[PDB]
């Protein structure tokens, strides 16, 4: 039988250009700018994969027929975003798709759908958790995460489940992103940790309730997949093999020194000062008697300071790092002020939101742990 | 620049 | 005497910024990176070369010593435009500049102000037009201008002057932008015509009073080899291309065997829409008759699109065939709510021309050309 | 794709 359908075309337009979206920018195989479409009794079905994501929505459509059919995905994405804002009719005749919708009318080719792959079963739902949060906790996270898919060790994004509470950690060996919260577990003896993608897990994340399926109980992660759904909308990651860097040693227990500042105000100073940075190399922070000076340059090309006002109290230091990675670090608060937890100029600063020592860590649902560059 | 104090990894 | 200087932070930056715009982004020699500032009598004037356009700007500014000094002038854009909204305070100490602001405080080094080319001096002037006019015709007809070296003769705008009547004109043998407009001249007997690069001039299309335009007076127009422009305390200049314009004028068709109007909007919607399937985005076709258009593309490979809209359409009926880029940027050049169209086969340029709402097409031909301020002359593609 | 019969240019 083949598909017949008709439905609203902004309706059709977000299903598939959120499936489209993931589409391989370089198909390994041709089949794989594909999107598949499926046309039942429960509706249609918009879905996508290339091997290693996969993206499925539902939408409801009046479906005179049904039947399932493969077209080029970007292709209609961009059609169905730019059609007159009229009714979308959808009929494939064998090998070829008639799509009109107002005084508008295509006609389409289709794809081998016998050569595309399956999509994958999402494994047993393991937990629930707001929208919001979801999308806040994976942001802070993915920031400090690996890219380079040769060392996929530092391109995942760690999450370690006991009960109720998740632990997010990312890092790519020049800082270190860690995040803890609560969520709905929906299964009981959960004690696992997995490593997801990071830029797959950053994409669902910028996109109501979400629910992550990994398993349940003691099969949590064993299948290899992460799925998320939520709102007609339904994702799978493979999960990597890699093994995670031992990132609690990192934690530093005790600081000589302790800060805290404006993060807007220290943010904008430090794209000022680095506008003299070489190739935006370092940005040096002087800290003391609860001044902040932040400055860089050299004598060849510009030097420049900024004085900024800070609670201070420790051993003062002055301490550099990639102004990048600082703004990142900054960003990634959420907070009206930071607090800085210093050792010494050569080892790793604590970023969280926000008598002369030593200070003891202070727990956090959130820290950014940032290594300094040598001056 | 110096890595993060991770043992391996630097 | 040492350069000594203060003035508010945002009329700094936007002055600094405007001249450093210009600026080669990858100088040959530090000196070329270099904005002049100079200071007297109550004013800062920044200036900047490059060896295409030349600019000047003088500001107001508390001048506490008057001088001279030459600096980056990117970073300093970069630097002031980021500053803190407080006063700026500026002084040369030796061969160094310390820049105080707020909180915050730059060191800069130098380079020898006797290093710097000269700038051109602005030719006597021509005449002046509002600048809102000046940037509208420049924009319309630059969209048609060569953007390849090896073609210079393309890559200009022409600038006709008779009298009270410019003519600026542009094309790349594909399409031809025509815009009259008249101005303010300012001497008699001016009857000339140049030729300014047309990304220079374009780019700098970019709000004001009146614009004066500095080419010559009387029967010297042209002879010093530069455009100048000014207005609102600024200069600039422009070296003209020694290249030559092709002869456009016999391309303009005077009778049509068809015209057709349509909304500019919807046909530009329609054009990208059809234009999905088209490979290498090389050509949409157009089916004109019976106060309908149908636009389609595409091919069997990656398929068929087509979509008919509502034309005023009279004459004889023709298929014809375009560039879908060109099409839209003919069309979003027109700056009117719909277009005519003037045809004649489907093999010659097409006229484009702005139409208005409120204008109507009709007789079957043939149909005199209507006089308008706006063309933008298109050539066909062949049909498959 | 045939040029505007520019005299000469095409």
């Amino acid at each position: 039988t083949d598909l017949k359908f008709r439905l609203v075309r902004e309706s059709f337009a977000d299903a598939v250009s959120w499936v489209a979206k993931n589409l391989p920018t370089r198909p390994a195989v041709p089949v794989l700018s594909g999107v598949l479409l499926t046309g039942s009794d429960e509706g249609l079905t918009i879905s996508g994969f290339d091997y290693e994501v996969s993206a499925e929505v539902r939408v409801p459509a009046e479906i005179a027929s049904p039947g399932t059919v493969l077209v080029s995905g970007r292709l209609l994405s961009d059609i169905t975003r730019a059609l007159p804002n009229k009714p979308v009719d959808f009929y494939v005749d064998g090998n070829r798709v008639a799509l009109t919708c107002g005084n508008a009318r295509f006609s389409l080719p289709t794809m081998a759908v016998e050569d595309y792959p399956t999509l994958p079963t999402l494994p047993e739902d393991t937990g629930t958790l707001p929208a919001e949060l979801f999308s806040e906790a994976i942001g802070q996270v993915a920031i400090a995460a690996g890219r380079d898919d040769t060392l996929p060790m530092l391109t995942g994004i760690r999450v370690e489940i006991s009960g109720e509470k998740v632990v997010l950690a990312a890092t790519d060996r020049f800082r270190l992103a860690v995040r803890e919260l609560t969520w709905n577990a929906l299964s009981p003896d959960i004690e696992a940790a997995v490593l997801v993608p990071a830029k797959t897990l950053g994409e669902a994340a910028k996109a109501s309730e979400v629910r992550l399926s990994l398993g349940a109980g003691m099969g949590v992660g064993k299948d290899g997949l992460l799925g998320i759904s939520g709102d007609g909308k339904r994702s799978t990651t493979r999960l990597l093999d890699a093994e995670f860097p031992k990132f609690r040693q990192l934690l530093p227990a005790e600081h000589t020194a302790v800060a805290s500042a404006d993060v807007a105000e220290l943010t904008e100073a430090i794209k000022l000062v680095a506008l003299v940075a070489d190739r935006g190399a370092q940005v040096r922070m002087e800290f003391a008697d609860g001044m902040l000076r932040l400055s860089a340059g050299a004598d060849d090309v510009g030097r420049a300071e900024e004085d900024i006002a800070v609670e201070f109290a420790g051993q003062p230091l002055t301490i550099a790092f990639n102004p990048t990675y600082l703004i990142d670090g900054l960003a990634s608060l959420h907070s009206e002020r930071v607090s800085f937890g210093f050792t010494t100029p050569g080892k790793p600063a604590l970023l969280r939101p926000a008598d002369q020592g030593p200070f003891a860590a202070v727990p956090t649902d959130y820290v950014y742990l940032l290594m300094p560059v040598r001056l | 620049v110096p890595t993060l104090p991770l043992v391996p990894x630097g």
